[PDB]
């Protein structure tokens, strides 16, 4: 159960993240909207900042820095 | 010094090069070079004069910062494309540092400065066994890594390393330090052709080590420190003047005589390819490297010098020293001519 | 003899030689190996249904798989 | 190079079950004896395609099964289901020793008024058999073909051909 | 290093001149760089504007060489018309041991440094003019 | 790239060149060597918690006994050194010249 | 030389230290598992030769995920561009928690 | 950082304490060395020792009892080889 | 107090390694790197670092600083800075600076490389079931897959001691 | 609030170390046949408030140093560890839950090594440090022992949490599975804080003074979360508190009692006995506690 609350809120932070590059990215030439840099076609577990990316600060200082000093 | 421990020694010294030899991982490659480290610092210091202690501090200090530089070149391996298998590299520079640590390991011009300051104030056994495995641990890992090394920094070394072990080399009456250049250039030569065919380098690592075995065995048989001892040796004794005129020939390379072979093998698989300058090269200097050989016979068995009485007490006594294996080592060092085709013996 | 030579260096031979002797005689390390063993870290993966096996049972309640019952029982 | 195929905002809405930490944690066993039966299917997907984006209608399926458990098992009793869980809360992390004679009031409460025997230890694990709709996937590493073999050398040798073939020393 | 070496060797010789001159003279001060680090390491000087002189000697000396050399290649390939012969780089090191040994103020060595650097520079451009590799093929 | 191995190779080069140019004392050379240990271990583990490459994540500890030995075998030659002499100065050591 | 008693006596001591996706002592993979599993696939019962010149395309995907470097140099970029454009003032942004 | 808030709390306070009590009121031998390299390397196998504690959960319990026996008893033979030889008397 | 704080004890880090290559008198040297260890040890538990940054706590600020002070105090002197180590501390914050400098204002600095020039939030974990803190695990092993490795690593500690007699006076 | 957490382990120390100065001097006295300090005020609190003051108030020890920032850089390291040493400590709830705190206790001792060391050199002349070399000599020859053996107590119990620890003490006090190993390590606990019987013979003699008694009072503590004490019970922590202080302080008086009656020894019967006689006993302990768990079909749940 943990595990499918976690998938799907790994894609949320995907899709939705995925929006907001194809909103903010608009005027560099090239760029496309949603290309890994891998060449497999195959999911590759995110980096933490492919999910926790543009979030300012305070989230992913909660996030990933938690239990690395939560007591 | 109990012959217990010096017997333990001998184990772990074996024991590190056969782990040199035997892994596949790299942290075992460096735990072999730092236990050779580590038991061949008591074999120096043998006696207590403050000669050995210099030379082992000099050698200690040098002999670790290479091993760590080899560390470093190991975890940018892993900084890299990370894993550990003794394979090709992932990085021009992981491979320099590499390869410059291991200069550092086993005799190499920049790199050689250690090399008579820790042979002269030592015993011969200690540097008999230094020269032996300390020229042998490296050689089985540039065996090893040379598909991904650029050419420039092998052969730039070796080079070098040939000229100086020559240049250097006319000075000395100090046998050590006469040895030592002679290690220096045949080193250059043994990893010359590391990148062409290996066979040849593995080929000469072990007539380089018969002869440097049969050579410090003829010094052993007689303690000389200067060539005028070696007259001495000559008033008492015949057989060892002989001796020292084949052995310095087949260091010196002649193609009647097996210190040859090495040279020639070398010539050939090298000018198979488009390298016939940097082998005419060489082999000028190994015309240098022969000129302090050839004094050193002037000085023992053919000119003679003036001899000082007690040798007329020393014709009382027969020699009684113990020979570890000369006779079976320098026949198998200087009659080797016909055996070319035990070339293809080795791969 | 030599217990009143070096007494405690003695008592540490004896000490060792029964620590290295006792794993022999003895009737709980196989009791230890299973209890090492039936303890999972991963997930306990599934498998593609069946080629009509009559093992790796379906309900998680069903017997018919291996289970622990000497733990609840001492 | 080539770019993802992201599933949309229309798959990215199932109820979810927006419960806390504990009494998810306290409600376990009997979620595993109950439903966990049609999750498998998730688990078997997801190890047989290492894909999520794809596996997603599964884990919608386990979403529904988890609020329907909670549902039938929040409808009936217990409602000290409630002074179970929060009996277990407060206990730093949440030993299932710390409150065991309400546990035991729990489980007579489902026994004698549901069913639901508790899962023996050790019944969540044993693994465990699943049939499925889709078919098994095959080659989800998505890579080229095994590019070249080996010639593999064999054949009785014959002897030397004239010897060495150096310069001299023949035969 | 290779880009200044290539930036040599890569002009047409030919004449495309003063460029060869300039780049004569930056080989000759980075090698006198060299030499002079060595030296400097292996001195200890004491003090160290003497440390100072003997390596503004031994560049000014190295890149004199560089530029005799240079300008007697570029003269003798303007006035022989023929780009092709090690003659010309012969002239060339004969000037440039001339040099040398008119800035150590000594003769002998200066003879001996005609012959032996012209001889080399001859080979040098021979051995570019036919085409030897640099230090390997590495190939078989 | 994680930007952090930069700086920590930087550190290595400090240490290198801190081993390698030393004026007076071998001890300050000998815990420079400490120094380049410490770099090699730090940036080799910050390398495999980041790979979580969890089978061999021996090499941080195990390169740290090691070389630690190493520094210890250094202590003792420092101690031989100054015992035979009266101080441990990169001079008073250019006997046997070369 | 390197010798191969490692695998004439049939004790297989060493290769377990080696790679990844060796079986840890916790059944739990690596972070980049089938990348391995395809590059060896793709380089095994291969000279060392046309492992350089063909199976280029998978272990340059190895390469990426193991660092992360150029996905790293996109994510910058989109960063640089982020700040440059809220510099400006155009779409006080609504990438953040909320519209 | 929690703990790096506690430890620069307490460095703080100290620093308070002492600067506030300042402000207010106005050869060797070989013995001694061998015994700081025998902790030294006795401390390095004790570094080697003390992840048993971690290890004991495992399928393989025979083989960490030997080499764990074998470690202590290496450890153990160091320390009476410098017992009998000498290592440690006056 | 903010997120470049793995980035910050790295500059103290280097700071330190500059602060006793300077060469001081050893006893400053041990201070360095003592100092240095320490922050070190707050790098490596940035991260976490759980085991092994505490572990070389004790070694190297537990054990071998111990005893190099302690061959400092016994050994040499140097009884009374100087132009040439405070010179060579002012070159090494200037190199320090120059480059911090650049990675700051700037996209990236290569000596032969591109460090990608940002704090290091990326990369790390997306919240797995770690459950056993990996690295507890890992040096969990070397008791069972490790046979060989610690068996050269004792027997390499035993002829350490052997030598270290031998050099002092065997037997 | 976690602010107002460490203030109020670090503000009851002062108390603590002050009130155990006029313990030791009264328990001295009555082993001895002396009443007092009891003219200062009922039974003299008042008694260390006064002369903790005096001895801030008395004029400093005039430099005389050598590198004055490492003569106060010394006292303070020490005092901080002195302070930083009461955090993963659990009476019930400890202020920092580790994964393992056991090797911060041991790398804190080793520390404390370092503030001997730091002052001996920065003191004075030779005398003086050669003292405080045998001083770091006898301080870091136990820390193999005490290290040895606190492993060897807690492979009984897994893991390093010292949660788990004060789970695993319900049942029976962990004196009765290893006695003559927990004998051994209270022997070390005397020789870390070293005092008497073991022999020793500054500034700021009160910074000194302060990390030897929060040093000896750390060991207690340590000691009796470690051998001994009780259950808890969970939302009643008054009852386990007040079990371990009790327990706690029997143990410091047994501990300054100890040290009441015992000449110092010799320096060399010192070394002799701990080497020959604590490190093969301790190698005993250590086997047997390794092999004995995987006879009695019991290693621990280390989740």
């Amino acid at each position: 159960l943990l595990q499918a609350e976690k998938d799907r809120r790994v894609l949320q932070m995907l899709r939705e993240n995925l929006e907001e590059e194809a909103t903010i990215m608009k005027d560099v030439p090239g760029w496309k909207v949603g290309e890994s840099v891998f060449h497999t076609t195959r999911w590759v577990t995110p980096m933490m900042g492919e999910l926790y990316g543009l979030r300012t600060g305070e989230e992913i200082l909660s996030s990933t820095y938690g239990f690395i000093w939560y007591t | 010094m109990n012959p217990i421990i010096l017997i333990i020694i001998l184990m772990t010294v074996m024991l590190g090069t056969i782990i040199v030899m035997i892994s596949t991982h790299w942290l075992l490659i460096w735990i072999g070079f730092e236990m050779n480290m580590l038991a061949i610092i008591p074999i120096m210091m043998k006696k207590h004069n403050p000669r050995a202690t210099e030379a082992s501090t000099k050698y200690f200090l040098t002999q670790s910062t290479a091993s760590m530089l080899l560390m470093m070149a190991i975890i940018i391996n892993l900084m890299f494309s990370g894993q550990w298998t003794v394979m090709k590299l992932f990085n021009p520079m992981a491979s320099m540092l590499m390869t410059m640590a291991l200069a550092m390991k086993l005799g190499m011009a920049p790199f050689h400065f250690w090399v008579p300051e820790v042979t002269q104030g030592i015993p011969l056994s200690s540097g008999l066994i230094l020269l032996t495995w300390q020229k042998l641990a490296p050689m089985s890992v540039l065996y090893q890594i040379l598909p991904s090394i650029n050419l420039d920094l092998i052969l730039t070394l070796s080079i070098l390393s040939i000229t100086i072990g020559g240049w250097g080399g006319l000075n000395q009456t100090q046998l050590r330090k006469i040895m030592a250049y002679s290690s220096i250039a045949h080193m250059g030569w043994m990893t010359a052709v590391l990148l062409y065919n290996p066979t040849m380098t593995l080929l000469n690592l072990i007539i380089y080590i018969i002869m440097t075995s049969t050579m410090f065995t003829l010094f052993m048989a007689n303690s000389t420190t200067t060539t005028l001892s070696l007259s001495h040796t000559w008033n008492k004794a015949p057989i060892m003047t002989i001796l020292v005129l084949i052995t310095l020939l087949s260091m010196g390379g002649l193609p009647p005589l097996s210190g040859f072979m090495p040279k020639w093998m070398i010539i050939q698989e090298m000018t198979k390819n488009d390298s016939i300058i940097l082998p005419t090269l060489m082999a000028i200097t190994a015309l240098l490297n022969l000129y302090f050989y050839m004094r050193l016979t002037y000085s023992t068995a053919l000119t003679m010098f003036p001899s000082t009485n007690n040798m007329k007490m020393k014709w009382q006594f027969p020699t009684t020293k113990r020979m570890t294996l000369l006779p079976t080592m320098t026949v198998l060092s200087t009659m080797l001519l016909p055996l070319t085709p035990i070339l293809s013996i080795l791969e | 003899n030599v217990w009143a030579k070096e007494p405690v260096l003695v008592a540490s031979f004896a000490i060792a030689g029964l620590a290295v002797i006792l794993p022999t005689l003895s009737p709980y390390t196989k009791y230890s190996l299973m209890i090492n063993r039936a303890t999972p870290y991963n997930y306990p993966v599934p498998l593609r249904d069946d080629g009509n096996m009559p093992d790796v049972p379906s309900h998680p309640q069903d017997p018919q798989g291996p289970s622990l019952e000497w733990l609840k029982r001492l | 190079p080539g770019i993802v195929e992201l599933p949309s905002l229309e798959d990215l809405k199932v109820q979810e079950v927006k419960v806390s930490s504990s009494v998810l944690k306290a409600a376990a066993h009997h979620y595993g004896a109950q439903c966990d039966k049609p999750n498998k299917e998730f688990m078997l997907c997801r190890w047989e395609e290492k894909d999520p984006r794809r596996c997603l209608e599964e884990g919608k399926l386990v979403n529904q099964c988890a609020l329907e458990f909670f549902r039938q098992i929040k409808r009936h009793c217990a409602e000290p289901f409630t002074e179970y869980w929060t009996c277990i809360d407060y206990s730093g992390l949440q030993l299932f020793r710390r409150c065991r004679k309400e546990q035991a009031q729990f489980d007579k409460c489902v026994l004698d008024k549901l069913g639901w025997v508790r899962p023996d230890l050790g019944e969540l694990s044993k693994v465990t058999k699943v049939k499925t709709d889709r078919p098994l996937p095959e080659n989800p590493y998505h890579s080229r073909a095994r590019p070249e073999p080996n010639p593999e050398v064999e054949g009785d040798l014959k002897p030397a051909r004239h010897g060495s073939r150096l310069f001299f020393w023949t035969m | 290093a290779k880009t200044l070496l290539h930036q040599y060797w890569d002009i047409p010789e030919g004449t495309e001149c003063h460029r060869k001159t300039y780049a004569a003279t930056s080989i000759g001060g980075a090698s006198g760089l060299v030499v002079s680090a060595y030296s400097v390491a292996l001195k200890t000087p004491t003090s160290f504007l003497e440390g100072v002189a003997r390596t503004g000697r031994y560049t000014f000396t190295a890149a004199a060489i560089g530029a005799i050399f240079g300008l007697t290649s570029c003269i003798s390939a303007q006035v022989r018309e023929k780009p092709d012969d090690p003659l010309n780089y012969l002239i060339g090191g004969c000037a440039g041991g001339l040099t040398l040994g008119a800035r150590t103020r000594s003769y002998g060595i200066g003879a001996a440094a005609c012959a032996y650097m012209g001889l080399t520079a001859a080979l040098v451009k021979m051995g570019q003019l036919e085409g030897w590799k640099v230090f390997a093929e590495p190939k078989v | 790239m994680s930007l952090v191995y930069m700086n920590i190779m930087m550190a290595f080069t400090v240490s290198l060149t801190g081993l390698l140019m030393y004026r007076s004392h071998l001890m300050s050379s000998l815990l420079c060597l400490e120094g380049m240990m410490l770099s090699l271990f730090i940036l080799a583990t910050l390398m495999i918690l980041n790979s979580h490459f969890t089978l061999a994540s021996m090499m941080p500890i195990i390169l740290l006994v090691f070389a630690a030995c190493e520094a210890a075998l250094g202590l003792s030659l420092l101690v031989m050194v100054s015992n035979t002499y009266g101080t441990d100065y990169v001079q008073n050591l250019n006997l046997l010249q070369c | 030389p390197f010798f191969d008693v490692q695998k004439k006596l049939g004790v297989d001591l060493d290769h377990w230290m080696t790679i990844q996706s060796a079986e840890q002592p916790h059944r739990i993979p690596a972070r980049c598992h089938a990348f391995e599993k395809e590059w060896i696939e793709c380089a095994h019962g291969i000279g060392s030769i046309r492992a350089e010149k063909e199976c280029k395309i998978e272990f340059e995907d190895f390469r990426e995920c193991l660092l992360r470097q150029k996905t790293m140099k996109r994510l910058n970029a989109i960063k640089r561009q982020r700040d440059k454009l809220i510099k400006e003032g155009k779409y006080t942004p609504p990438p953040h928690h909320s519209g | 950082m929690n703990l790096m808030i506690t430890l620069l709390t307490n460095f703080t306070l100290a620093t308070l304490l002492v600067t506030i009590a300042f402000w207010l009121p106005q050869p060797f031998s070989m013995k001694f060395f061998l015994v700081a390299i025998t902790f030294l390397l006795f401390d390095l196998e004790i570094a080697l020792l003390l992840p048993l504690p971690w290890a004991s959960q495992t399928t393989n319990l025979n083989t960490m009892l030997t080499m764990a026996l074998l470690l202590i008893f290496l450890l153990a033979v160091s320390l009476a080889y410098e017992w009998t030889q000498k290592g440690l008397e006056w | 107090m903010m997120t470049y704080i793995v980035f910050i004890l790295s500059i103290i880090f280097v700071m330190g390694f500059v602060g006793f290559s300077s060469k001081p008198s050893p006893i400053y040297g041990g201070l360095g790197l003592i100092v240095s260890g320490g922050v070190g040890c707050g790098i490596v538990l940035n991260f976490g670092g759980s085991f092994l940054g505490l572990m070389v706590f004790l070694i190297y600020l537990g054990g071998m600083m111990v005893v190099f002070g302690y061959t400092t105090a016994m050994a040499t002197e140097q009884y009374p800075s100087n132009k040439v180590v405070l010179g060579t501390f002012i070159t090494g914050l200037l190199m320090e600076f120059l480059m911090v400098y650049y990675v700051l204002k700037d996209k990236e600095v290569e000596i032969v490389f591109k460090f990608n020039g940002m704090g290091d939030w990326v990369i790390y974990d997306t919240g797995d079931s770690g459950f056993f803190s990996e690295e507890a695990m890992g040096i969990a092993a070397l008791y069972s897959y490790g046979t060989w490795l610690v068996i050269v690593t004792g027997w390499s500690l035993l002829i350490g001691v052997v030598v270290i007699m031998e050099i002092t006076r065997g037997n | 609030m976690f602010m107002i957490n460490v203030l109020t382990l670090i503000i009851p120390i002062l108390l603590a170390v002050a009130f155990l100065t006029l313990v030791e001097r009264k328990v001295l006295g009555y082993m001895q046949f002396r009443k007092g300090p009891n003219v200062v005020g009922p039974y003299g609190l008042l008694q260390p408030i006064a002369d903790a003051i005096k001895l801030f108030i008395k004029e400093p020890l005039r430099p005389a140093t050598s590198s004055i920032s490492m003569f106060i850089l010394a006292p303070i390291l020490a005092l901080t560890l002195a302070l930083t040493m009461w955090i993963p400590l659990p009476m019930p709830y400890p202020l920092i839950n580790m994964n393992l705190g056991v090797l911060f206790m041991l790398a804190m001792s080793s520390l404390a090594v370092y503030s001997i060391l730091w002052s001996g050199w920065a003191s004075n002349s030779k005398y003086a440090l050669i003292g405080a070399l045998r001083a770091v000599a006898q301080t870091i020859s136990y820390e193999v022992t005490l290290a040895i053996i606190l492993l060897s107590v807690l492979l009984m119990n897994g893991s390093f949490t010292l949660s788990t620890l004060i789970i695993t003490q319900e049942q029976v006090w962990l004196i009765f599975p290893a006695w003559p190993l927990a004998m051994m390590w209270f022997i070390s606990t005397l020789a870390e804080t070293n005092r008497a019987p073991f022999d020793l013979t500054a500034g700021p003699f009160a910074l000194f003074f302060m990390a030897e008694y929060a040093n000896i009072i750390m060991m207690n503590i340590f000691t009796t979360t470690l051998f001994l004490g009780a259950f808890h019970n969970p939302y009643m922590p008054e009852l386990y508190t007040i079990n371990f202080t009790i327990k706690s302080l029997l143990l410091s008086i047994t501990f300054l009692w100890i040290r009441a009656s015992y000449p110092r020894f010799r320096y060399d019967q010192l070394m002799h006995l701990l080497w020959k006689n604590f490190l093969p006993l301790t190698l005993a302990l250590c086997m047997w506690h390794v092999s004995l768990p995987i006879l009695l079909s019991s290693i621990p749940p280390q989740t």
